[PDB]
């Protein structure tokens, strides 16, 4: 949406994939799996923990508030006391309402940031190691083993390319 | 190797600002829709059920409010939406409303009879009754206030003085009557004139009767008009009349406290104890928000008129391997 | 192959976060500014034009307001700032604010002559007006209160009642008259004691007259002190005095209703019709703010003070080259 | 602004386009034009259309809002419902200009991220098809006719690369 | 050639959405908290200080309070929160809360002598002092009403009237007297039915006196009902009494004008000059928001119970 | 954060620059030293200061605000006053509040934004003419002096590719 990862170039998710919101489906010959990524889940996990605490803190628990009950001289008292709670609780709906509303979309988006920067960190690492396929994939023209895959996160490569031009 | 995102069967919809309808992994209800339905008591502490008893009933002790005499101790205060058991004998309640909003602060009372029946009016008759007061099939009249009359043709000038040595203000409550007829003014006070003084260091009032035709109301013609104020301790409280007073009978001392309230609801009685109760229900109160009633006790949840309010904590969801 | 985007010449002005005056290709303006001008009509129904006449002179029916006394039902109500006729003779409109916020709820009238003035008060004078209540020259008072008087040098015990059958809350307004002479009050009520009392079963009040020299307001050195209130269905009121009252003639059958208002306003009337109105015009909303008067009536955007409120919709605007 | 499309490498919008807000503007030898984008466009006319009516839907109409005339005893009355009735539109009214100054941000970020979103997807189709010029424009090492070009909506390209260096 | 950002060693704290304890290179504080901690002027002009008098006290003249009737114009008012100086001689202020509500709307004052004791009642003593409203050791009263007394055996029917000739309106203050014996309003006013009437054009009120013991304050079992109205320009007011009447010796012609209020507050007096002042002191406004006091008088930042309000300007502090 | 570059591929700022927000680190034969950059620098702080002025501007100065002393028998309108008094209060608190925790994201990957935007437009510069490692360095293959160095600010190069593959 507002990053070009989800529907853009990486049109979906893994049912597949649990212990985590993003990660890796590598195709290897000794096995295939959903690997999950540790590091920016958990890590969106504390800010999205945060986003919602700090949404809550922000708003105080309704103490008593009653009725008032006004006598038949005082309509207008009876009415100000009416407009004072409709119109508290008008502000109230719409501060909460408009905050859902507006903070879904950029939560979504903190998501897409965080996948997008995800894509990168390994096409930056990948220089010249991999093909990129435009579909958030990326061909080895190694046959990098479960020992270099969990070498994907970190990396001090056997660095030198080996010919496949 | 592939970058991809999580997904799971989560049919969460949700509302972005440029998306309707997302369907999410994750997300959280933020808003409180469902309630117990029942009033429960807060943190223990039991409400003061009214049952058919109106405050003005309760306060000034409606004989069919037997019942409700005893409990001087509360949480909160529950009025049913229309208690057909109060001013049992017709009059003006000055200040009704402000002493329902005296009362919602009080947490508790000390109910004493400041003019004891029998000793405080020798020379009046004090046993008077009427019909329109009537309970368990013989007239009665309120328990707390008390009905002087004349005694071997004799209203004599009346005097009757309390010193506030509580501590506490003391909710002094006290009546007015205004007869129909001429006659009837004569025969039960003995004069026309009929003055009543009620004097505080900060509250002084003379009532007079104003005697007339009134339409009958609980079959009644006459009136009586209910006054009261708080005495300050230390304070003196000073009544004198020529007739017509309805002298108070029994007092309170007040212990004001924090949020307690006066609530209307039908909801029957349970023994649970939520930390918020509302007329609707008890509300397990986490959420920041609710829906259920703007009217609350104890510490609740912000009251919206919003359904919703979702607020996703995941992703968008792609299924289908 | 280029990617890029579009553009126009549109000068549309708007103040983002980080920059004001910002071009861009579309916008909207979010907030209403231009209004009708002209006092409109409601969804097709008409307002209660007061015209020179105050609310204190429309109800209780000040002669100079003759036009006022068809109109019946209304969608709201148009009071000039300074209205020219009101009272006319001089006194406290006891609880006048209230009245207003009481009609200010009212969506339709009946008005009725609770008292005929032939016939109701035989042995009493009624052929009674004032200089300072004149009407086309002649003096007069008001078409829905009523003076009695003595009558062949008397004032008989007055007691006159009315039970409401209309199954509307009916307005019963009267009034009480405070002459400056003790001549006065013994020329015109044949006693000097003088007694009014009022009595439903939910208002009872005894008035006495006070005689004392007063400043000259429209030329009188008197006044008459005018009172109301609701009787509820079923209810009895009984008018009972020994001079001094102002009867009533004329009562009225409330309707409830929503909507309703009371404003003040010099804009005039058209045939226009619409959703909204405000002392300034009528605005035909679309929008959910706007800025004309903060006093609205019907269905109207909400309203703020701002002055802008565009919101872009499209992007940047950059022409030539 | 937010993405550097907009303002950014591409430094001007095209007078010449209509029929939405993205498109191209292809030179080819078999004639030149503005063929202005549908699905971006649509797509994003949707979502700024949720957006306004998301957010008008948030303002429930006023109604009859009168004023209430006190007496010359009831000041204190008077002013509490002076009040009320100025702290309510002061609500509003800082809420209304706060929206729209904090949302237009938002709106003009949104169409840069589509247009940064727009000229991906045809990097991501040109792989090694074209020279890339940061103006947002590509020089092809194809002749890509006008058969072609209108292939840059979908892409099922006879696809290998000549040489150009 | 590498591109990076800014660092410096600031400590600057900031709250951003989910992440707390965020160290930024620059932010701004958005929040008042300091405060001047004393009673300041605004711009220019002082305030009415009451000292140990309440406005009742300061307006009806408890003789205690001498020194208050000099000033006539000020900028707002500070009251003590438990004046002991005030209604000397116990009685009702009538709509008391309100009379503050119309005082705190006033500016200026004209303090004249609507009825001045020496020859406005000749036949009527004047002379009268309750030891409940003593000042200086001797036994005083109000210094802008008067007590009317019976003089030589005879308290003769009572009536005054006032123009308002002073193009403001003028508040006027009177008192109704309630022996607590029929002894004492016998032997002080000489007559035992008493009325008490005050008429302006929009005002009546008949006062009678209810005889009745009742405890005593201030030693006095007697009571002053103290009233009061306002007379708009060209109205006059028309007092009529058989006795018991606390008739006015001052009033005062109101001057109206923008922003003042009354102020509880302990606060020294200053002679700053500042543009916003609160009970607990005086504001050096430029931020938005505050948290010293909702009380608040002039052009002040919006009081919140926040703490901290950080807002950054600046980015991530990255060193080592 | 939201964007790759503060806290992402650029782990850290530098204490050594001065005199701006953003700018570069160039280790050059004639002399190194962090030259700090002037337009993307002076434009944010255009950016920030009207945010900031744009903020406080949206909040009128709270003119007299006093107690009310309500009599022995008001206390429901004692109470109202009450409810009024505090429950502004509390909204004005919640959007002042929330106005810094929501906008203090926005500043942070608006900032985030202009560094990400600065590694582009150089990126486009230096198309073919330099290494660029993941660390927001590029190591020229070029002798790039003082001048052409100085020459990143606009761009006419002596642009011949030296033999480096
Ligand atoms: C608020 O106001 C009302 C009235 O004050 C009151 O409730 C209604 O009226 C009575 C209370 O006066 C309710 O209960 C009654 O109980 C009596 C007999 O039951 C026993 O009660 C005690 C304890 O067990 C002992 O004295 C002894 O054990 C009694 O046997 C009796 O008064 C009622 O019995 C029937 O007969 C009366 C005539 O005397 C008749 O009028 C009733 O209608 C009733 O018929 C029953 O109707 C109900 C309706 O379904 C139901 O019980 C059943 O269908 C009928 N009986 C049988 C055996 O099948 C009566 O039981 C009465 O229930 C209340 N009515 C309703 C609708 O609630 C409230 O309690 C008051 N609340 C307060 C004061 O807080
Ligand atoms: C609200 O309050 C005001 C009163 O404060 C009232 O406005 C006036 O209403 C009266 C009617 O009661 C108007 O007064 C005069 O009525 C005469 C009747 O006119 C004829 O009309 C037809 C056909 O010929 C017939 O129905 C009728 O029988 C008559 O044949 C008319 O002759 C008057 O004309 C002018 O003559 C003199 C000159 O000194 C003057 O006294 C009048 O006031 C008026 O003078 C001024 O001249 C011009 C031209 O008219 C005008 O521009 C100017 O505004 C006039 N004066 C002022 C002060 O503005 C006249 O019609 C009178 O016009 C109404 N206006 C004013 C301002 O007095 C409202 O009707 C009340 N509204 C209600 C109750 O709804
Ligand atoms: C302007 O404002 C000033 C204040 O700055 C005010 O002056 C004060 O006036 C009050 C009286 O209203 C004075 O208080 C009195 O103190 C007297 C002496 O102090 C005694 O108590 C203390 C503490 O225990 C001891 O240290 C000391 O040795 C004394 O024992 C005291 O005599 C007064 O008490 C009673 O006396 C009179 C008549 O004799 C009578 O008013 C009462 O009997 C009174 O009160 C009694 O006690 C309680 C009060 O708690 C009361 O409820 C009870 O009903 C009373 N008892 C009876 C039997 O009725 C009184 O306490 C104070 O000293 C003055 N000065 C100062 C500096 O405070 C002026 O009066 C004001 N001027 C105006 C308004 O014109
Ligand atoms: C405590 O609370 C209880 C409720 O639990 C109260 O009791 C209830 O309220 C009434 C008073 O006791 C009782 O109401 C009755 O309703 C019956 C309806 O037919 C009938 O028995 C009476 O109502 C009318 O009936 C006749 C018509 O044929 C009349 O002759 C009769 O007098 C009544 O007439 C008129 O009613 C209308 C009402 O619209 C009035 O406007 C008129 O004024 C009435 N006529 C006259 C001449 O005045 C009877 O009223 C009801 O039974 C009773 N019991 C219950 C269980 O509800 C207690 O009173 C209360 N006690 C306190 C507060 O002390
Ligand atoms: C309905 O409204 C009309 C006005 O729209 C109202 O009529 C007006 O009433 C006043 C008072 O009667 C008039 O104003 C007068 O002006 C004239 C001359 O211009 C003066 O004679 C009056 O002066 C006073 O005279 C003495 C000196 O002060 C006093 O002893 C005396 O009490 C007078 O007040 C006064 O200044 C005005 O002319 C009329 N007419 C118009 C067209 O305004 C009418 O009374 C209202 N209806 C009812 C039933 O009252
Ligand atoms: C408010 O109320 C209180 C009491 O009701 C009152 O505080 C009092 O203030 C005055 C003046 O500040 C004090 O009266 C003084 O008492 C002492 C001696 O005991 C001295 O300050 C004074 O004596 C000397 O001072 C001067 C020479 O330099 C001369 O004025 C004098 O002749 C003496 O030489 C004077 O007697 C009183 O002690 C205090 N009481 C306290 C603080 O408890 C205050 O004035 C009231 N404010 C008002 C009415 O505005
Ligand atoms: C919302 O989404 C749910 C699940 O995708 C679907 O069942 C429902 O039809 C949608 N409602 C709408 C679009 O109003
Ligand atoms: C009446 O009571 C008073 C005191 O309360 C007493 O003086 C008098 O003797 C009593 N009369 C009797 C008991 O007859
Ligand atoms: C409240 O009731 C029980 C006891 O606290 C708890 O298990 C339940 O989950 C709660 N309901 C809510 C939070 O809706
Ligand atoms: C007064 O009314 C009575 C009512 O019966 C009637 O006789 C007559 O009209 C009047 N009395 C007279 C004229 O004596
Ligand atoms: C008329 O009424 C007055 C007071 O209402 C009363 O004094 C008088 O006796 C009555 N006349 C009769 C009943 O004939
Ligand atoms: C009330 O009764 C009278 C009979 O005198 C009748 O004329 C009137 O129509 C009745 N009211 C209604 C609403 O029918
Ligand atoms: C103004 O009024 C109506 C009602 O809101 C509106 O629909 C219409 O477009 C406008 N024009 C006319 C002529 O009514
Ligand atoms: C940061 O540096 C300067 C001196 O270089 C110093 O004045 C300032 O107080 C320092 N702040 C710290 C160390 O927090
Ligand atoms: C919070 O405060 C500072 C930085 O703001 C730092 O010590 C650490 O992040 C937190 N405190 C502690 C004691 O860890
Ligand atoms: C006061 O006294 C004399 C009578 O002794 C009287 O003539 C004079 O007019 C009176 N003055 C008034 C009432 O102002
Ligand atoms: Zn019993
Ligand atoms: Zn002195």
């Amino acid at each position: 949406g507002l990053f070009g990862a989800i529907a853009g170039f990486i049109e979906g998710g893994w049912t597949g994939m649990v212990d985590g919101w993003y990660g890796y489906h590598h195709q290897n010959e000794q096995g295939s799996g959903y690997a999950a990524d540790q590091k920016s889940t958990q890590n969106a996990i504390n800010g999205i923990t945060n986003k919602v605490n700090s949404v809550i803190e922000k708003m105080n628990t309704q103490f008593t508030a009653v009725g008032k009950e006004f006598n038949k001289l005082e309509r207008r008292m009876e009415n100000l006391n009416k407009k004072v709670d409709d119109g508290f609780i008008d502000v109230w709906t719409y501060n909460a309402e408009l905050l859902v509303l507006l903070e879904n979309e950029r939560t979504l988006d903190f998501h897409d940031s965080n996948v997008k920067n995800l894509y990168e960190k390994v096409k930056s690492q990948l220089k010249n190691n991999a093909k990129e396929i435009g579909n958030g994939c990326f061909e080895f023209y190694h046959k990098c083993n479960d020992e270099c895959m969990e070498s994907v996160k970190n990396g001090t490569y056997d660095y030198p390319k080996y010919s496949e031009e | 190797i592939c970058i991809g995102y999580h997904a799971n069967n989560s049919t969460d919809t949700v509302d972005t600002v440029l998306e309707k309808n997302v369907t999410v992994t994750h997300s959280v209800n933020l808003l409180e829709d469902s309630h117990n339905g029942k009033l429960c008591l807060l943190k223990g502490i039991a409400p003061l059920q009214l049952g058919n008893c109106s405050v003005a009933g309760w306060i000034l002790g409606n004989p069919e409010c037997e019942l409700l005499i005893s409990k001087e101790s509360w949480s909160y205060i529950v009025e049913k939406p229309n208690p057909e058991n109060g001013t049992c004998y017709p009059g003006h309640f000055a200040d009704y409303e402000e002493l329902r909003e005296q009362l919602s602060s009080v947490s508790s009372f000390e109910r004493f009879e400041i003019f004891p029946k029998e000793s405080s009016w020798p020379n009046h008759t004090v046993t008077g009754v009427s019909a329109s007061c009537s309970h368990n099939g013989k007239s009665s009249f309120y328990k707390n206030l008390l009905w002087l009359t004349g005694k071997n043709g004799l209203y004599p000038n009346l005097s009757k003085s309390y010193a506030n040595n509580k501590e506490k203000e003391v909710l002094v409550l006290w009546g007015v009557h205004h007869p129909p007829n001429i006659g009837d003014q004569r025969a039960l006070y003995h004069t026309e004139n009929a003055y009543v003084s009620v004097v505080s260091s900060h509250y002084s009032r003379k009532f007079t009767p104003e005697i007339a035709k009134r339409p009958k109301v609980r079959d009644q013609e006459g009136r009586i008009n209910y006054y009261w104020t708080l005495l300050e301790p230390g304070d003196t409280i000073i009544f004198e009349a020529n007739g017509n007073l309805i002298a108070p009978r029994y007092a309170f001392a007040l212990s004001r406290g924090f949020g307690s309230g006066i609530i209307n609801s039908n909801a029957p009685m349970d023994e649970c104890d939520a930390k918020c109760q509302t007329p609707q229900g008890a509300i397990n109160s986490s959420l920041p928000f609710q829906n259920v009633h703007p009217v609350t006790i104890g510490e609740c949840p912000k009251y919206v008129r919003s359904a919703k309010l979702r607020m996703v904590t995941g992703l968008r969801n792609i299924p289908s391997i």
